[PDB]
């Protein structure tokens, strides 16, 4: 239960339960982006 | 270069302690919860769930204490009572 | 309640609900059966 | 532009030229535009002494023609649409050769998986083409936008110009050019601005949310922002069911540039917009006519029995009551709505009240009309939780700090309203209808708003006898249970009876069994051409009839069962005029007045 | 489902019948209630689960809670010459639960 | 890089259109003498302040060139574009050729006209000394005088500009005569890309700000220089040019401070309004959207709310876009800079007589029977009943306002009810009088009418103050308020109305509002009995639901109720079928008067202030006592209604004044009150049919 969450085990895996109130919006994040320098006319790519 | 880039969907959820079992003296507390890719849209508000997650820490642009952080969970998977209501 | 009944009073016989508020002009399918329970109370005849 | 076109672009053009050479339907259509503009240019130029440059492409014509170019528009529009318009912009220069601007594209058809509700429009397949269906929920105040700016160098009488580009003018992320508005010359002189030698374009954004009957109900609405260039700005309004097509760009650089989370700004560049029709919508069905469809109407229009069959074909689901659905058919036709010189407009819409024993079709007949009238809205009366079916609340938080929205009857400005359970609907609406019925104007006088808005629309009322049942041995007024003015405001009051019998009741079983075990789509096309083209003037052969009957009933009926008023004079005109529209008659004839009398004989006695 | 000010946070407040789902809800001046705060207790007694279908959340919450209710006769005096359902304002089916 | 700001050219050539203007301003006599020069003499007389330029003259000036084979080089097709250039250059010519002042400068004149005079004088002395010093420094006009002009620095001619300049377009008549320039466009029809053009738009002026000063130039004072510093203000905002830019401190160590002067700063009178779309021009299903209008100078009070106008003016961008994120770059807001105004229902307060309006009154009179001619000319699209429509003409002319000279006022106005049954049209008469009445207004029983009949209070959008916003009885004043479905109003509405019939004012004492407010409205009301139609078995005090205290504030009520009849309904059915067969009204040996000329006639009659003869004075009294004695002693049974009152005697006087004003007569005859009493009694003789 959330009542027993602690600063102990921060960033361990945790198992907990409740009710979902709300679900917001499907925001958009990258996973590949291709990039050019506006002055060097020079290209790279980044992945996450 | 947006037209040669690939993107993904993520979502913000909030979970609160079930009002059936909380302190008589005050409101329930809750956690900001996030999920990515195919884990999105699997869940409907008001369903009963167990989350397996990384209890993690972020900084909030508050306006809270003299130096502090806010907890959040990155969901790395989810399951439920077989279908709520 | 009077504002409740008039909708079901239609949806029981044409299985749609039509809404006329300025915001949105929906006509949504109810697609429902009803099993109902009621009492004979105030079967006693008077008009008032 | 300045860079040298690579074959990856040069091919795309000439490959698209073999398509248009194959399907001449587009080459002659773009020609048909510059036919139209030059006729108007000649009309302006040569008597005082446009169409907005886009074409719709059937995607069915691409699939069989060029499979990889099919996938190109869908998967990589930013690399396939800019060259296709670059072809058309030189096809247009090839069709014309008179002396002496952009040309643009639009699409139609099926997109497979790419047609999806904004519930499932997601950050997969951003750059791909999309189609979305839903409600247009708000619209932005249509701002003018700069593209070319023009200046004057008074020290020389030269003119200078500057041109602007941004995130919404090219599908590809062109290198940004944050040019600075020129308040000083290169030499250092002053400048002034030649407003109107500069050029402008309309910007608008409209926000679309998922259509509520397909929505998995209970959940929240989800909505996305559509930007419209100069053309389509005029053809959306809030609350209508709208399909859009475009590119779901994901522009800006939030977070990863500047400093900090919320991700990229996602929106659709709208390249096609269509209104569409669904139940209780602010737009008509508007079926197109071929030169064949009109031929069938003209075969019919001179046959001396159409009104009897047309009156019957409405509602095979119901037995009898031809004598009523005659009039409901005439409500679809309506009057002429004459507007007088230097004096107030005069009603054309005919408004009908149905009442009878609760067994009858009152609630069901209206779902023919709502399904088959050109434009209709249905209201329960009680349950119009706003001001009513007409007016609305008025407040804002956005930049302008006020807004207006319209009730059902203001939205149904010409067509039909289905009102049912009519005597449940409270006085607050009834006295508002007394404003409407014969004035067809609405007034409100809130804190800020003190103005008049139109409501030139037609009504069916359906009601129940307050005692639960009626029969003609019980005096026939008190069962109506409404103020006498409403019994005047509505034009035809029909009383439907089912004190039970057997003789007529015998046939009903086999008709219902046959109904569990002429046609609708022609009626819409029959009505709209009749409505659009035909405006019958009166004729002396029928002007006398309406005087004979009206003047008699005021002697008789004021000694019998019903009231007669100067209001019911004009209802004779409208009904005569409606039947002439059924005839498609260029003028009224005596037969139409004899029909007007007959309907009132049944309705009164 | 209703406001909480801090961060404009949204959460459910359950009824007392949810907060006491295992145990007992103690109601004072049982007569002095409106429509909504009467249908709630009646739904709980009737079938021990409370609906929610508001603010976009749809749920049925366990309300398996016992009751002790306190009430007052209409006019204070018991008026022993009349039955309880005539003495109190409440009708028999809420009274029979 | 001259590839930046690239050069382009266009068919215009302003460098010789100025050469056209410098002839037109002096070379026009088609309508003292070259009238613009004499008008500029009245500026040199300092007796007017605003210059109105009409395209009507420019066109016929070019004909006097073109028909003489002389090139036009059209100004008109240019001027309907880009008028912000011309309006700031066309005015430069007038500075360079205008007459010299004649009425010499004097104390009884507006203070701005000496401040400008002093700088204009100081300007010439600076040339007069600098030329002599240059000449005196050890050694031809066009050679020397250009040296003086360049070495000096001077007040600019826009800061010595005595006057505000405006334009008006050319009406369609002048467009079709000699065979565009001003279609009165819909606010929807404007389609954006008209920015820059001179346009005409018409619609309701829903809301206005109050007039306040807005600065165009800031004047700053520097002591250590003595030179003034002038900053042009162009946007909504400015920052104070505190660092002294003076030509004497620039090449100086110390850069001494300066202070603004709040009268040397050239202002202009600034006002703005919304025009909402004119409702009949809205498409099907759409909404009357709004446009923002900005005003400068002498025009400023010509716009008043609740009226319909043509606005002519120049349609322009403003720099606004939303709030940063809700943006797609280089967006603009837009506004219309108003230049000239005309309004389709005119202000009664302007009514002077000139060569075209007197003959429009005189030709109406000479046919005679004017009073019956105008009654039938009111709402001739509905049948007969002249006594009602004949009284509506008196409602307009209204009688006389009386001030006792001793702290008392009594209403010079007519309040009327149109009680009856369905089918004898009411709202059509209400609507007809709303059109024929300037400042006329139309109302309805229910909904907003609490605030809608009252002052709201509003935080004013353009400037940081609260304002009272007037409901119908305040959006109308000195004019008619029309009420319909009357009895379906409520006590909170009536107790606002009941005070307004009795007296010209309203009072409020809730929340931030404590004012006493001027109504000055005529209330014309349509109402229905308890059962829609009358019941003959019910006495009128019971047939009518209204309380007789409020009813006594109606100076006439009409029992305008129908009874079926064999003949009379036949002529009605002719008129309705005739007017439905076509727009035209019956072929009587009559003409129904055009409303605008009747409005001019009424506006003249309103100027009349008639006096009662002693002959009628003693007759009015004796008729009143016989009325009051009969009304009380006999008429309190059966069909009898109400009581005679002092108020009904004053009604007869106000009606008797109204009749005399319609005669245009300075005195009230014995022949008038014998008509006024007839209308009072006849309104109920219907009840005996
Ligand atoms: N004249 C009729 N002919 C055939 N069916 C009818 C008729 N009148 C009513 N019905 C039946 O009534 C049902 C529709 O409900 P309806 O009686 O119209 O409700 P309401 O009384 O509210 O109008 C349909 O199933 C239809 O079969
Ligand atoms: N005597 C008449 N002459 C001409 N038209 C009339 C007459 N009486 C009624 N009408 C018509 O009837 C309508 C009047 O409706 P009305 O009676 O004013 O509604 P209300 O019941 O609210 O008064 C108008 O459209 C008008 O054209
Ligand atoms: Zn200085």
């Amino acid at each position: 239960p959330l009542r027993d969450l602690d600063s102990e085990h921060v960033s361990k895996i945790v198992r907990l339960s409740g009710i979902i109130i709300s679900t917001s919006v499907l925001s958009s994040r990258a996973t590949y982006l291709s990039i050019m320098c506006r002055n060097c006319r020079h290209t790279t790519s980044i992945t996450i | 270069i947006h037209e040669s880039s690939k993107f993904i969907d993520q979502q913000f959820l909030k979970l609160q302690e079930i009002p059936e079992l909380v302190p008589v003296g005050e409101m329930p507390r809750n956690l900001t919860m996030t999920c990515d890719r195919y884990l999105t849209n699997k869940v409907i508000p008001g369903t009963r769930v167990t989350i397996v997650g990384i209890y993690s820490i972020y900084n909030s642009k508050n306006g809270s204490g003299v130096a502090i952080r806010t907890p959040y969970i990155k969901i790395l998977g989810i399951q439920s009572d077989v279908e709520t209501s | 309640r009077d504002e409740d009944r008039v909708a079901i009073h239609e949806a029981m016989e044409q299985q749609t609900i039509s809404i006329a508020k300025a915001g949105i002009t929906t006509v949504l399918n109810s697609r429902t059966s009803v099993l109902a329970a009621a009492n004979p109370i105030y079967g006693r005849y008077d008009d008032l | 532009t300045f860079f040298a076109p690579d074959a990856v672009f040069g091919d795309r053009v000439r490959r698209f030229q073999e398509f248009l050479d194959t399907f001449t339907s587009y080459r002659d259509s773009v020609r048909s535009i510059q036919v139209y503009n030059s006729n108007n240019a000649a009309n302006y130029n040569d008597d005082q002494d446009i169409l907005p440059h886009r074409i719709i492409i059937s995607l069915d014509d691409l699939r069989e023609f060029d499979r990889s170019f099919w996938s190109g528009i869908l998967v990589e529009p930013a690399y396939f649409i800019p060259p296709a318009e670059k072809a058309l912009t030189d096809l247009a220069d090839s069709m014309d050769d008179v002396p002496h601007h952009p040309w643009k594209l639009s699409f139609k058809g099926s997109f497979g998986a790419h047609a999806l509700s904004p519930r499932t429009l997601t950050a997969q397949h951003l750059n791909k083409l999309v189609s979305v269906e839903g409600i247009v929920t708000k619209t932005s105040l249509v701002r003018p936008k700069l593209i070319r700016s023009v200046h004057y160098a008074a020290k020389t009488g030269r003119f200078h110009y500057r041109d602007y580009t941004d995130a919404t003018t090219t599908l590809t992320t062109r290198i940004p050019t944050p040019a600075i508005y020129p308040t000083e010359d290169t030499e250092g002189n002053k400048l002034t601005t030649e407003y109107g030698y500069s050029t402008f374009i309309d910007h608008q954004r409209i926000t679309v949310q998922e259509m509520p009957e397909m929505a998995p109900a209970g959940q929240l609405p989800r909505s996305i922002d559509v930007i419209l260039d100069d053309d389509l700005v005029d053809k959306t309004k809030p609350g209508d069911r709208v399909n859009v097509v475009g590119v779901f760009k994901s522009l800006g650089a939030g977070g990863m540039n500047q400093s900090n989370l919320i991700g990229f700004k996602t929106l659709i560049l709208g390249n096609t917009v269509y209104p569409l029709h669904a139940r209780s919508t602010g737009v008509a069905a508007r079926q197109m006519l071929t030169d064949f469809d009109i031929r069938n109407i003209n075969k019919l229009s001179k046959k001396k029995d159409i009104f009897d069959i047309l009156s019957q074909s409405l509602a095979p689901s119901i037995y009898g009551h031809d004598h009523i659905k005659k009039a409901i058919l005439l409500m679809l036709m309506g009057g002429v709505e004459k507007n007088l010189e230097n004096g107030s407009h005069l009603r054309g819409d005919i408004n009908i009240l149905m009442v009878g024993d609760p067994s009858t079709a009152k609630s069901q007949l209206l779902r023919f009309v709502l399904n088959t009238a050109s434009l209709a809205i249905a209201t329960t009366g009680r349950g119009s939780s706003g001001v009513g079916l007409t007016a609305a609340v008025t407040t804002d938080r956005e930049t302008g700090e006020r807004r207006l929205e319209a009730g059902a009857m203001v939205l149904a400005d010409r067509g039909v309203v289905c009102i049912d359970e009519f005597d449940k609907m409270t006085d607050v609406d009834r006295v508002a209808i007394h404003e409407v019925m014969e004035q067809q104007t609405v007034t409100i006088a809130k804190a800020g708003i003190h103005t008049t808005l139109n409501a030139r629309c037609s009504v069916i009322a359906a009601a129940n006898p307050v005692f639960g049942q009626y029969d003609v041995n019980r005096d026939p007024h008190q069962n109506i249970a409404l103020p006498d003015s409403l019994l005047s405001r509505f034009d035809l009051l029909f009383v439907v009876t089912d004190d039970i019998n057997e003789i007529r009741d015998r046939s009903i079983s086999e008709h219902v069994l046959r109904t569990h075990r002429v046609t609708i789509p022609f009626l819409r096309k029959y009505v709209q051409y009749a409505k659009e083209r035909v405006i019958p003037q009166l004729t002396q052969e029928a002007i006398n009839v309406i005087v004979k009957n009206y003047t008699d009933l005021r002697n008789d009926d004021n000694t019998k069962k019903s009231p007669i008023t100067a209001r019911t004079l004009e209802t004779l005109i409208r009904l005569a005029t409606a039947h002439a529209k059924v005839r498609l008659s260029k003028t009224v004839n005596k037969v139409d007045a004899k029909v007007a009398a007959n309907l009132l004989r049944f309705a009164l006695l | 489902v209703r406001k909480d000010p801090i961060t404009k946070e949204w959460t459910l407040e359950g009824g007392a019948l949810v907060l006491a789902d295992k145990g007992v809800c103690l109601i004072d001046e049982f007569d002095k209630m409106n429509d909504q705060d009467r249908t709630s207790i009646h739904e709980a007694m009737e079938q021990q689960s409370i609906s929610i279908s508001k603010a976009g959340i749809v749920t049925t919450l366990q309300a398996r809670c016992s009751i002790i209710a306190a009430a007052n006769p209409n006019g204070g005096r018991y008026n022993s010459t009349l039955p309880l359902a005539q003495n109190v304002s409440l009708t028999e089916p809420i009274l029979s639960r | 890089m001259s590839a930046a700001l690239p050069s382009i050219q266009l068919p215009v050539d302003y460098n010789n259109l100025f050469n056209e203007i410098t002839d037109f301003l002096v070379t026009f006599k088609q309508d003292k003498g070259p009238k613009y020069m004499a008008m500029l003499q009245k500026v040199a007389n300092r007796e007017l302040n605003s210059v109105i330029i009409d395209l009507d003259d420019i066109l016929q000036y070019q004909n006097e060139k073109f028909l003489q084979g002389t090139q036009a080089d059209d100004l008109v097709s240019a001027i309907q574009q880009n008028a912000n250039h011309f309006t700031e250059l066309f005015c430069r010519a007038i500075d360079n050729n205008m007459p010299l002042p004649t009425k010499e400068i004097d104390y009884k004149d507006d203070v701005l006209d000496v401040i400008l005079n002093q700088r204009r004088l100081r300007n010439e002395r600076m040339l007069s000394d600098r030329t002599n010093e240059i000449r005196s420094e050890n050694l031809m006009n066009d050679a020397l005088r250009e040296v003086v002009e360049d070495e000096t620095e001077l007040f600019p001619p826009n800061l010595t500009r005595r006057y505000f300049l405006y334009f008006k377009p050319l009406s369609q008549n002048c467009a079709r005569r000699y065979r565009i320039s001003s279609k009165p466009l819909s606010v929807r029809q404007i389609k954006g890309d008209f920015l820059g053009q001179l346009i005409t738009v018409r619609g309701i002026i829903t809301r206005v700000s109050d007039v306040k000063p807005a600065v165009e130039v800031i004047a700053y004072t520097c002591d250590q220089c003595g030179y003034e510093v002038f900053q042009e203000v162009n946007s909504r905002t400015f920052t104070p040019l505190s660092e002294c830019t003076s030509e004497e401190c620039s090449q100086n160590q110390t850069k001494g401070q300066l202070f603004m002067s709040t009268r040397a700063s050239k202002f202009s009178a600034f006002q703005e309004c919304k025009i909402q779309e004119l409702s009949q021009q809205v498409p099907v299903g759409h909404i009357p959207r709004s446009l923002n209008i900005h005003v400068n100078g002498t025009l400023v009070r010509s716009l008043s709310p609740g009226d319909i106008v043509d606005v002519t003016g120049i349609f322009l961008p403003a720099p606004y876009t939303g709030f940063k994120a809700l943006k797609a770059g280089l967006l603009t807001e837009t506004y219309l800079e108003a230049q000239f105004v005309r309004q389709h229902k005119k202000k009664f307060a302007s009514f002077s007589l000139t060569s075209d309006v007197e003959e429009r009154v005189m030709e109406l009179i000479t046919s005679g029977d004017v009073y019956n001619r105008l009654a039938k000319s009111i709402a001739p699209e509905i049948y007969g009943n002249l006594d009602v429509k004949k009284a509506l003409l008196l409602l307009l002319v209204g009688g006389v306002d009386k001030r006792v000279g001793d702290g008392m006022k009594i209403r010079g106005d007519i309040n009327v009810c149109l009680m009856g049954d369905p089918g004898v049209a009411k709202s059509q008469l209400l609507k007809a009088i709303c059109k024929i009445s300037p400042r006329g207004v139309y109302t309805t029983g229910k909904g907003s009418s609490g605030v809608g009949l009252t002052a709201a209070v509003m935080k004013d959008p353009v400037t940081d103050e609260m304002i009272l916003e007037g409901g119908a009885l305040v959006l109308a004043d000195n004019g008619i308020c029309c009420i319909d479905e009357f009895d379906k109003m409520d006590e909170s509405d009536r107790t606002a109305i009941h005070e307004v019939m009795e007296q010209q004012t309203i009072s409020i004492s809730k929340a931030g509002i404590n004012t006493t407010l001027n109504a000055r409205t005529s209330i014309l009301a349509a109402a229905n009995p308890l059962y829609g139609r009358y019941n003959p078995r019910l006495s009128p005090l019971d047939n009518i639901n209204l309380p007789a205290a409020l009813l006594s504030r109606f100076d006439i009520l009409f029992l305008m109720l129908d009874i079926p009849s064999r003949d009379d309904d036949e002529k009605l059915a002719e008129h309705v079928t005739y007017v439905h067969m076509h727009n035209k009204q019956p072929d009587l040996d009559f003409t129904p008067v055009e409303p605008s000329k009747m409005r001019e006639y009424i506006a003249y009659a309103k100027t009349k202030r008639p006096v009662m003869s002693e002959a009628v004075n003693d007759y009015v009294v004796q008729a009143y006592i016989r009325l009051r004695q009969d009304s009380k002693r006999e008429m309190d049974s059966k069909f009898s209604f109400g009581q005679a009152t002092p108020r009904t005697l004053l009604g007869i006087i106000r009606l008797s004044q109204a009749l005399a004003k319609l005669r245009l007569a300075d005195m009230v005859d014995i022949d008038d009150v014998e008509e006024a009493l007839r209308l009072v009694r006849v309104s109920k003789e219907s009840l005996y049919q």
